[PDB]
């Protein structure tokens, strides 16, 4: 079980760790998060009490290094850092645990929620979508734009999601205009799966990572990407049975976890109505259709 | 964005543009079967592709053979329209290619945009204007070339005959839309007005009769009366009670 210590908490902040969160007061003796489950990526995240515009966080995997948080009073944020000295790090963590200054990652034994949301999400793939090669962890915030959003400005601070555009030469073979526009199977199976992602696991990873950045940071471009990746599957007549069954599980857990009060901003009425009621796959997403109809019948 | 009453003069500027109307592409007669079911029988159709500045009409005749063994024909008709418009643009020399294509029906936007991906600098626009181009098949010579076709054919016309010798494009378009609106509202009455006086003929190389400037004023008035006469018998409105400002509005409306 791994640990992300904090040097201190000089400003009042709501701290998220995956789907959990807790309030820390200004100068509260808080020194970090322990018992973090090994085997999954994690996201620590922050919303300052004095300024909710400051909404930002770090994707990391404790298997890749020893990470800590330190407040920077100049840039006015909690920064993730790597400690390269294993023995110093162990010595710091041991002291804070002895003085019980750390909150425990509050996982219920029964509860597969985080696994179900991050099944296909890999740190190596996050580090390609979020490009900062000197760090093993990835910074995301509410304002960061996507490569596709920047085409329609600063490229070093962008989310390099795979561009999906239904009215693009990539999506439409010359001479198959109607066929490829009305049935996106070509674009899904040949261009995206075989061509770009290589497999359905990389496609699901991105999709899951887009959702989590939409949910945890209110990142609008991430929400666009999540919906585009759902729509591209739902709008394809020919999808492998294993991919449809898996998509149903992925979307079920995403809809399960979504805070009820953010459903209005985080769900696109057109995509969900098309996917569940109009599309080729309208009858392929049983679990997702049932949770959507019971939790958000107004959107539909 | 959208082509409306606000930006109407744009039609007659020196930027090449085409209207595309797909109303007459897929045409059927609905009939009873021997077992008392209903069936359709397709008849020849046409794409109406018009340069509003020059009057050049690219009439692509859609032969019923296009539909053989196809499903969802009303959907296919939009994509076939978009295919044939994109083929027409590719056939034109670069200096003749349009800078904009205005579709009369919003359902043509996606099909045309997808077929024209190769032409990112050609704007595909809807219009708020309710244009009467469906009535093209009430022009006898256009109806005749469509119904005689035994194969796919493109036929080139000037829908303004020689009017641009005497009037501006703006006035020519206004005359065309009034004639087509009348033909669309009451075909029999409109044809009567156009062809009653047998001394005024249609030249072999023209679509409409050879009216003098004064005769066009009388014809234009007779068409405007017909559109109000019909808008009267439609809504049960005493038209003789209407003033000139409220008359003006209803042809536009
Ligand atoms: C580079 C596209 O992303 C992926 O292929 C992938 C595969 N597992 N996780 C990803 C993520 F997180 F980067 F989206």
């Amino acid at each position: 079980m791994n640990t992300v210590p904090f040097t201190s908490a000089p400003i009042e902040v709501t701290i998220g760790i995956d789907q959990y969160s807790f309030n820390v007061k200004e100068n509260q003796p808080f020194h970090g998060i322990k018992d973090i489950p090994i085997g999954h990526v994690h996201v620590i995240h922050f919303q300052h009490a004095d300024n909710s515009s400051m909404r930002y966080g770090y994707w990391f995997d404790c298997r890749m290094g020893n990470f800590y948080i330190q407040y920077d009073p100049k840039d006015g944020l909690y920064k993730m850092m790597e400690e390269r000295d294993g023995a110093k790090f162990e010595n710091i963590v041991h002291n804070f645990k002895e003085r019980q200054m750390m909150v425990s990652y509050p996982k219920i034994d029964e509860d597969d929620t985080w696994y179900n949301l991050t099944e296909f999400v890999q740190m190596d793939k996050i580090r390609k979508i979020v490009r900062k090669d000197e760090n093993q962890f990835s910074y995301v915030d509410s304002s960061m734009t996507t490569v596709q959003e920047n085409e329609l400005s600063d490229p070093a601070h962008s989310l390099n999601y795979t561009v999906i555009n239904f009215k693009s030469r990539e999506a439409i073979r010359p001479g198959h205009e109607m066929e490829d526009f009305l049935d996106k199977s070509y674009y899904l199976n040949t261009v995206m799966l075989q061509g770009i992602f290589k497999n359905s696991s990389n496609y699901f990873g991105e999709l899951q990572f887009a959702f989590l950045n939409a949910m945890f940071f209110g990142n609008y471009g991430s929400s666009l990407q999540w919906h585009a990746m759902i729509e591209l599957i739902c709008s394809s007549a020919t999808v492998p049975k294993h991919m449809l069954d898996k998509l149903d599980e992925i979307l079920y857990y995403q809809i399960k976890t979504l805070p009820e009060q953010y459903s209005d901003i985080l769900l696109n009425e057109r995509v969900w109505n098309i996917c569940l009621y109009s599309s080729f796959q309208k009858n392929s997403l049983h679990n997702t259709e049932k949770i959507m109809e019971n939790k958000y019948p107004e959107l539909l | 964005g959208a082509m409306n009453s606000s930006n109407y003069a744009e039609l007659f500027n020196n930027d090449i543009k085409l209207f595309v109307d797909d109303t007459n592409v897929y045409r059927v007669t609905v009939h009873k079967t021997f077992e008392g079911n209903v069936a359709t029988k397709a008849i020849n159709g046409c794409i109406f592709t018009l340069n509003p500045k020059t009057g050049h009409l690219f009439l692509k005749i859609i032969h019923t053979s296009v539909w053989a063994g196809q499903k969802r024909l009303s959907q296919l008709a939009k994509w076939k329209t978009a295919e044939e418009v994109s083929a027409l643009v590719r056939s034109l020399p670069k200096e003749e290619q349009p800078k904009q294509i205005i579709v009369t029906r919003k359902a043509m936007l996606d099909p045309l945009e997808v077929h024209m991906l190769d032409f990112p600098n050609i704007a595909i626009r809807p219009t708020e204007l309710r244009l009467p181009f469906s009535a093209a098949m009430s022009i006898d010579k256009l109806s005749d070339v469509v119904m005689k076709a035994t194969e796919p054919q493109m036929v080139l016309f000037n829908i303004y005959d020689d009017w641009l010798d005497r009037i501006s494009s703006y006035t020519a378009f206004s005359r065309l839309t009034l004639l087509l609106r009348a033909l669309k509202t009451n075909e029999e009455s409109a044809k009567m007005i156009l062809l009653s006086d047998p001394t005024i003929t249609i030249k072999s190389y023209h679509l409409w009769p050879s009216f003098t400037d004064e005769q066009w004023i009388t014809i234009e008035s007779q068409m405007r009366d017909l559109i109000l006469t019909e808008y009267g018998r439609k809504y049960n409105v005493n038209i003789s009670a209407l003033t000139q400002t409220e008359i003006k509005d209803i042809i536009l409306g």
